[PDB]
């Protein structure tokens, strides 16, 4: 049981300066190098560096050098992370890590990762569309329908579909981040085209974020 | 910094297969490579440290080896809690860097999508935009491409698309792409289309619509 805590998502305006923790617990703080990680998108992993905790010492990648700055608390066994100067280059995820104490190293200890989203975007729930049924069709064997979920910030929206009792064949696809900085996601679902008039479809959807929550019917034409 | 080149990028296997992921260094780390493999939304977990070493705790299918320049993971028989994705990492010199990843997926056959096209609600129209959006339900692999063209002119720069993890139960993807105009340029053309193309299609398909 040896542990890493890493502090709670963060959202920050660009140009602002952020510092993320890792509390690690079960074992002397002081003689093990704590790694930190980057992970964002279509981007794999890199390495930002590591701080020994007590003597202080740090290696630093050159690439984020002036960006980033560890320090680490021998008492309270906290070590940090601040990341300056924030751009949307620099949303990911982060982790920290437990590397190495004066030769040995039997792997890593990681923590469960804090999640940084940098935009001057608002608060705001979404608006719900309907994808209706059949272009000029009602009987095609089986027929899609769903719900464009669009325009809101920050994530996560939730989507049901018949208050939880649809379940087959819903498929609800990543959001994606559109150029107005806002968010739009679909969700879908295949019905046999014959319950399209005996059965009502209805996507449930909610945005805690902004206590949005907005019930659709889709149908068609 | 060195060069750490990981091979191959993405791969498809069956369960029961020898899968063997690669990674070569530019230049000598003498051993101190270490392996991770990542599901979605997860923590990576470290599986070999200074090249052969299995982490204490992880099952005993997973090998490496390799020395010089390069190394090599082994999974001897695969299983389905070994899909996500796998880095190497040399910490020989610094900056310690990673490979850039292999994504691990589950084999199965050759499906075509099946393609839905849907034109904005009135709804929507009404606040100034118009969303088209085109449906490609479980297909497999997961190269498609979609090409949008209103009035047969094509559209570039104005879609963006979503896919699905495979599925649990079929293997399989499904994919959305949304074509966004403004009210007005939709008002002004007649016919909206969406040709996708896919391995499972003898010729390319297309979904259109009209107004």
């Amino acid at each position: 049981q040896v542990q890493l805590q890493q502090s709670g998502a963060e959202l920050m305006k660009p140009g602002a300066s952020v510092k993320i923790s890792c509390k690690a617990t079960g074992y002397t703080f002081s003689s093990y190098w704590i790694e930190w990680v980057k992970q964002r998108p279509g981007h794999g992993l890199e390495w930002i560096g590591e701080i020994l905790p007590g003597s202080g010492s740090t290696n630093y990648n050159e690439k984020f050098k002036g960006k980033a700055t560890f320090t680490a608390d021998t008492s309270s066994n906290t070590a940090y992370m601040q990341l300056s100067s924030l751009t949307s280059e620099d949303s990911a995820v982060y982790y920290c890590a437990r590397g190495h104490s004066y030769y040995f190293y039997d792997g890593d200890y990681w923590g469960q990762g804090t999640s940084v989203t940098v935009s001057s975007a608002s608060t705001k729930g979404p608006s719900v569309f309907p994808l209706a049924p059949s272009s000029k069709s009602t009987s095609g064997g089986t027929a899609a329908l769903g719900c464009l979920v669009k325009d809101y910030f920050p994530e996560p929206v939730t989507v049901s579909w018949n208050s939880g009792a649809l379940t087959s064949g819903v498929h609800t696809f990543p959001a994606v981040l559109q150029s107005s900085g806002l968010y739009s996601l679909s969700s879908v679902v295949t019905v046999p085209s014959s319950s399209l008039g005996t059965q009502t479809y209805i996507c449930n959807v909610n945005h805690k974020p902004s206590n949005t929550k907005v019930d659709k019917k889709v149908e068609p034409k | 910094d060195i060069k750490m080149t990981q091979s191959p990028s993405s791969m498809y296997a069956s369960l029961g297969e020898r899968v063997t992921i690669t990674c070569k260094a530019s230049q000598d780390i003498n051993s101190y490579l270490s392996w991770f493999q990542q599901k979605p939304g997860k923590s990576p977990k470290t599986l070999i440290y200074r090249a052969n070493r299995l982490v204490d705790g992880v099952p005993s299918r997973f090998s490496g080896s390799g020395s010089g320049q390069d190394y090599s993971l082994t999974i001897s028989s695969l299983e389905y809690e070994d899909m996500g994705i796998y880095y190497c990492l040399q910490y020989d010199e610094f900056p310690y860097t990673f490979g850039s990843g292999t994504k691990l997926e589950i084999k199965r056959t050759v499906a075509a999508p099946s393609v839905f096209i849907f034109p904005p609600s009135d709804e929507q129209l009404k606040s100034g935009t118009a969303s088209v959006v085109c449906l490609l339900n479980n297909f497999y692999p997961r190269e498609a491409k979609v090409q949008w063209k209103v009035d047969n002119a094509l559209q570039s720069g104005n879609s963006q698309e979503s896919v699905t993890e495979q599925d649990s139960k079929d293997s399989t993807y499904s994919l959305s792409s949304t074509l966004t105009l403004s009210k007005a340029d939709y008002e002004k053309h007649k016919v909206y289309a969406c040709e996708v193309t896919h391995q499972g299609l003898s010729s390319p398909v297309t979904k259109s619509f009209n107004r």
